């Protein structure tokens, strides 16, 4: 067959709570230890700790999930994310769109118009 | 203009004229009833000697379609790739439809060839965003691309696969856009910034917006019900008078 | 060789000394310069072809004026249903047979009762529970359907008559003779 | 692989020649290697190219062929009185493969059914002429034009006024197309 | 009437394989012709230096 | 000259060369087959089709014998019975030994069926054979050394090895007679699936596919039931 | 290395980290969930910061193994780097 590349990952369901418990913690570890890679890559301006910041939201908003199957699926993506970012296939603006750098209350966006 | 010797001008020949013109009608399903009674003992033999996973077999004209539980995509096409009677070989596709109206939302419909029989098949699975699907790359190598282009379009996880990523989208694209509510002009859409100097990404305007005609479809339903072409074979007995 | 003569081939010509100049120096005499022949190419032009002469073309039965209702060629809406067999009711045609081939007689009433249990049994319990209890002999019946042998797929050509294998066979003509590679099949 | 039934009638390939079994003379062999031989053949296929009428067209004093079918730059047309032949029907509006026509219409100040507007998007265009082909009186049609390059995209945005501009110029051809071209539509 | 071939048809055209061996190019023609040029050649080239040495005796 | 195949030769397949002995071949493969089907229960269909198909593919094989035959298949008899340690896989290995310049064999058991898997070393040119072709484990360790370490070095192979040219105690296996290129032809036109060489790797996957279905135990009853609207289209009501 | 060394180091950085509750609470035998209050992605962070200072890398089977600070002590000895 064809050679899988550089970082990739053969895609497994998930045993039990437990070894998605330790893939996830592997998935952010991996993630945070790369920061400073992809800053020199990807030519970031920013500190490594804003970069890391961004990591540690994107896996807070997983948080609260209770389900091997979606849990599973969301291991797949950060796979493909970190496979994808650490081969250098995408480039600097695909990296800065993921930097962001809605109305706080009902009066303020009535004003300006829906937001 | 230096003509050749034995080349006439073609135009400058008569032709002969063509008056009255007959031609038979024909429905073109009638030549698939010689093999109707085949088409349905093959389907009938592989729902009894894999009768754990094949749930339903369908044949249409000279299509043999075969409906399988995803647990045993492995052993199907195990079969289907090494028995004597089913030397598939070739995995000539490997697609999804999308049922929102269905639980489970997608059907991988997957399609063989074998040259050996001259034959065709076709097998279906079902999963929906968080089932996912055993792959076939270890029996299949031409199998890889297709499987990914399925995770890419649909978001179907092929479990067992090797190197499975986005083959057709943007590298940071978000979204599987062959669903049927992912909308047709997506949610982002791309700009280079001077402010910037860089590609930027922005909310989706449109200067002017997609015009839907699907509302003008019939009022009327204009295919009808078509005809049943089963043969006696394989309908039940009806029982006779007296 | 297998040339056709350079006299043949619709492209202008040399003529006089440079015609017996070219066959002089040429490899082959009978290739063509590839330069097609004014007068003959594309002359007339389509757009000065006379739209009178052209007439299209109508067929006797679809466009006939008294010969055809329209219901009797609407092949459209004729079109096959898929044919769909569960193993429902493949453990019922295992059981009681075809109206091609009928296991047991069915005489008149106290045979339907016998024919829904056929399908009732089969929505009940599948195939696999089926073939379990008759034991081997049924599945030996299943190849039965087929001769004995298991059944061979249906082949796509029905170019001999009959849906069948194209028989690939060697060329009577090989074109690289046997000095190249490639070898020609029909 | 092969095909199911008997395997083709000599099917199987000849057992390999040895080097000692090639019916070629060594005179021939080590000639042709060291004369490099079948690659002179090649420089002298060249040379009679060399010597044959070469297929250039100066464009754009002479111009390539191009049939009454030909698809070009869109154009409204007039009958004969010099009323516009357009009915706002908006069939080619809904054909379209693109969406890149937008019509608007209403009832003229003599009750005539005209568009008030029509634009097509030059740049959304197919060039299939689907919408020419779908119309019930031959009003939008595709000129035989291809040469319209523009300095900037506003310049292909078509509105009626271009296109009936394009018709009332180019209307020679566009009856010379449609009279050379009907009987086959 | 529709576009249609002539009433017996169009002739046959010319599609095998023509690539017809041609005498500039077989290896012996060019093997021989090549001995007698630098045959020649060195017979020259004798008669040439048997000359150049004599005319530089005479120099000296 | 032309009598025989020449194994290896190009098949005009590619990568598909010429099977050294292709009619054993594929009773060493059917009646490998028939052994490993015996783990399904009878009532099984795909017991009975690949049962069915292999049975009636074996006959056609007997049915073309190599000339000779009986007297070598006599011989060979006289030879397993009377030096079955030398080719017994208890004693000699999976392999027929552990000498790949030498000839090595051994008797093999399907159905009942004896077959004998020889291994005649590779042909290879004399300009380009180191040692005849003796196996390179690398150099024997030398100076202080713990005698794990001799032991993981190969040093029991000192006593059991043997000398290529030491053959006294051992006979030289005469494999089987071939079929004359005309019986290989007139085999596979019984057969009607392409070339031998075709017929007996769709045979060999026939085998390995009999594992795959007697784990997935595909003659049980059905794991999942469609549910309700699963396989519902677009139909019009009839 | 010297343990002293290798300790004196760990106190700067944990005290370094914004959140955790208070600086005092960091010992020699300090766990980072029940005393210095790090949920899992914090005490992941805190091994990751560790590997970066000690410039040494810390696989993922040993790199779990470190919820408390004595267990960071003993692995920064037992592997040969600083
Ligand atoms: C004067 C009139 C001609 C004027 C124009 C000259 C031709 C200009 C052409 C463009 C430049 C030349 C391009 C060279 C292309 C040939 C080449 O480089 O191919 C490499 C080829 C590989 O050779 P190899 O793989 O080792 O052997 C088996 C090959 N099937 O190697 C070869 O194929 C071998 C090429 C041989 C060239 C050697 C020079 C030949 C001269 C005679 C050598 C004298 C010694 C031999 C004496 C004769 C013995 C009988
Ligand atoms: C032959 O007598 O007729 C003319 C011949 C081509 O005509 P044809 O009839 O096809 O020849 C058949 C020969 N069996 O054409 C010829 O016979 C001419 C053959 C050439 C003779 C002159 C050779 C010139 C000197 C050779 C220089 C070196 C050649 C190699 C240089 C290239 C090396 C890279
Ligand atoms: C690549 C580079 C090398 C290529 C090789 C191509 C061929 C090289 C060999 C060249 C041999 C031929 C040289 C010419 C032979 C020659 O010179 O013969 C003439 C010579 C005596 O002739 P002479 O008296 O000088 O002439 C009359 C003057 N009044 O007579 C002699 O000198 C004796 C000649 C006898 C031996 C000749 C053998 C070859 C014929
Ligand atoms: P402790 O017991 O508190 O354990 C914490 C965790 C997070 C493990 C949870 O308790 C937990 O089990 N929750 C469910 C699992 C979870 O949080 N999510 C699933 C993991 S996948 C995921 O979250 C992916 C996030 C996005 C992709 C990775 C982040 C990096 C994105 C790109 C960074 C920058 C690139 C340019
Ligand atoms: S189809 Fe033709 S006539 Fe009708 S609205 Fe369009 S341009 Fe006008
Ligand atoms: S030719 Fe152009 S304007 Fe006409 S239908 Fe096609 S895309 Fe639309």
């Amino acid at each position: 067959a064809v050679q899988p590349t550089k970082f990739a990952v053969t895609v497994r369901q998930s045993r039990n709570w437990a070894d998605a418990k330790q893939r996830v913690i592997a998935a952010y570890r991996a993630w945070i230890r790369a920061a400073p890679e992809i800053q020199t890559m990807y030519s970031i301006p920013f500190p490594v700790s804003h970069i890391r910041t961004r990591i540690r939201q994107e896996f807070e908003r997983h948080r609260y999930v209770n389900k091997l199957n979606v849990v599973d699926v969301l291991l797949q993506q950060s796979n493909a994310d970190f496979q994808e970012t650490m081969n250098f296939w995408r480039q600097q603006s695909h990296v800065m769109a993921f930097f962001k750098e809605l109305p706080s209350n009902f009066i303020t966006g009535f004003l300006e118009g829906r937001n | 203009v230096a003509l050749p010797k034995d080349a006439p001008n073609p135009r400058a020949i008569p032709r002969e004229p063509v008056g009255e013109i007959k031609q038979a009608l024909v429905n073109p399903a009638d030549k698939y009833q010689s093999k109707a009674d085949n088409l349905h003992k093959y389907g009938a033999w592989l729902m009894s000697c894999l009768p754990k996973y094949i749930q339903q077999f369908s044949v249409w004209k000279d299509e043999l379609t075969i409906y399988i539980c995803p647990t045993g995509v492995i052993p199907v096409f195990s079969f289907l790739k090494y028995n004597t009677n089913a030397e598939f070989t070739q995995v000539s596709d490997i697609t999804a439809v999308d049922f929102p109206t269905r639980e489970m939302r997608f059907e991988i419909v997957y399609n063989l060839l074998s040259v050996r029989h001259n034959a065709r098949i076709r097998v279906k699975t079902y999963a929906d965003e968080v089932t996912p699907v055993p792959s076939i790359t270890s029996l299949y190598m031409g199998a890889n691309w297709y499987e990914r282009e399925v995770y890419d379009m649909f978001g179907v996880l092929f479990v067992g696969h090797p190197d499975l990523r986005r083959i057709m989208t943007d590298y940071g694209f978000e979204g599987h856009p062959l669903r049927k509510d992912f909308p047709l002009t997506g949610y982002t859409e791309i700009r280079y910034d001077e402010e910037k100097k860089r590609i930027v990404v922005e909310p989706l305007e449109l200067t002017q917006a997609f015009r839907n005609f699907e509302g003008g479809s019939s009022a009327w339903d204009q295919v009808g019900p078509g005809i049943d072409r089963t043969p006696d074979t394989f309908k039940l007995p009806t029982p006779k008078p007296e | 060789s297998n040339a056709v003569s350079i006299t043949k081939k619709y492209t202008v010509q040399s003529t006089g000394i440079w015609e017996r100049i070219r066959r002089a120096l040429v490899i082959d005499p009978n290739r063509s310069n590839g330069v097609p022949l004014n007068p003959y190419n594309r002359n007339p032009s389509p757009g000065d072809n006379p739209p009178l002469e052209y007439t299209d073309p109508v067929t006797i039965p679809a466009g006939d004026i008294a010969d055809n209702p329209y219901w009797k060629r609407d092949f459209r809406r004729n079109y096959p249903r898929p044919s769909v067999i569960a193993q429902a009711q493949q453990v019922a045609l295992l059981s009681v047979g075809s109206a091609a081939q009928p296991r047991v007689e069915l005489i008149g009433e106290e045979g339907t009762k016998a024919l829904v249990a056929a399908e009732e049994e089969g929505k009940e319990k599948g195939v696999a529970k089926y073939l379990e209890e008759k034991g081997a002999e049924e599945a030996k019946r299943v190849l039965a359907l087929t001769g004995g042998l298991p059944p061979t797929p249906s082949g796509q050509t029905m170019v001999t008559g009959q849906w069948d294998v194209h028989k690939y066979g060697l060329a009577e003509e090989q074109s690289y003779g046997g000095s190249y590679p490639c070898r020609s099949f029909v | 692989a092969t095909p199911a039934g008997p395997p083709p009638k000599n099917f199987r390939l000849p057992p390999p020649k040895n080097w000692d079994e090639e019916s070629e003379s060594t005179i021939d062999k080590v000639g042709k290697y060291f004369l490099m031989t079948e690659m002179l053949r090649g420089m002298y296929v060249l040379l009679e190219q060399f010597f044959r009428p070469p297929y250039t067209i100066y464009y754009p004093f002479e111009k390539g062929p191009i049939s009454p079918r030909f698809r070009g730059e869109h154009a409204l047309r007039r009958y004969p009185s010099g009323e516009e032949r357009c009915i706002a029907c908006k069939l080619c509006e809904a054909v379209c493969p693109a969406q890149a026509i937008t019509i608007e219409a209403e009832e003229r100040a003599d009750g005539s059914r005209r568009t008030t507007r029509y634009d097509i998007d030059m740049t959304k265009c197919i060039y299939c002429g689907f919408c020419q082909e779908s119309c019930p009186v031959d009003a939008i049609v595709e000129s035989p034009n291809a040469e319209y390059a523009t300095e900037t995209r506003e310049e292909l945005l078509y509105n009626k006024e271009k296109l009936l501009a394009n018709g009332d110029k180019w209307e020679p051809e566009l009856a010379a197309a449609i009279r050379a071209d009907a009987p086959y539509r | 009437p529709q576009d249609m071939p002539p009433p017996g048809g169009y002739e046959a055209v010319q599609y095998k394989r023509n690539l017809p061996s041609r005498g500039l190019f077989r290896p012996r023609p060019l093997l021989a012709g090549a001995a007698v040029l630098m045959l020649y050649g060195w017979y020259k080239l004798v008669k040439g230096i048997r000359e150049q040495n004599e005319l530089a005796r005479e120099k000296m | 000259k032309g009598k025989f195949l020449v194994p290896g030769a190009p098949t005009g397949l590619t990568g598909l060369g010429t099977h050294p002995s292709p009619r054993s071949a594929l009773l060493y493969l059917y009646h490998s087959t028939l052994e490993k089907l015996k783990q399904i229960p009878e009532h099984s269909v795909y017991r009975q089709s690949v049962e069915a198909v292999t049975r009636h593919r074996l006959a056609l094989v007997e049915s073309v014998v190599p000339e000779g035959y009986d007297a070598w298949v006599e011989r060979a008899k006289k030879l397993l019975e009377e030096h079955a340690d030398q080719f017994d896989p208890t004693k000699v290995g999976p392999e027929g030994g552990e000498e790949v310049q030498g000839a090595r064999a051994v008797k093999v058991e399907r159905d009942g069926r004896v077959f004998v898997v020889s291994r005649l070393p590779k042909e290879e040119d004399e300009r380009v054979l180191e040692w005849d072709g003796e196996v390179d484990e690398g150099p024997e360790l030398e100076g202080s050394r713990t005698l794990e370490e001799k032991i993981e070095g190969g040093l029991e192979k000192i006593f059991t090895r043997r000398d290529v040219k030491d053959t006294v105690g051992r006979v030289e296996w005469e494999p089987e007679p071939q079929l004359t290129a005309e019986q290989v032809a007139e085999l596979e036109n019984k057969i009607g699936a392409g070339l031998i060489e075709e017929v007996i790797q769709v045979a060999e996957g026939e085998l390995k596919l009999v594992d795959t279905m007697v784990k997935a135990r595909v003659w049980e009853p059905l794991e999942e039931q469609p549910r309700p609207g699963q396989w519902e289209y677009f139909e019009r009501k009839p | 290395l010297q343990k002293v060394e290798v300790y004196e180091r760990i106190k700067s950085l944990l005290a370094g980290f914004d959140k955790v509750n208070d600086p005092n609470n960091i010992t020699e035998t300090a766990h980072f969930a029940n005393d210095l209050g790090l949920d899992s992605l914090d005490t992941v962070e805190v091994v990751m910061a560790i590997e970066e200072e000690f410039s040494i890398e810390i696989p993922d089977k040993d790199a779990d193994q470190i919820h408390s600070v004595d267990k960071a002590i003993e692995y920064i000895l037992r592997q040969p780097d600083a």
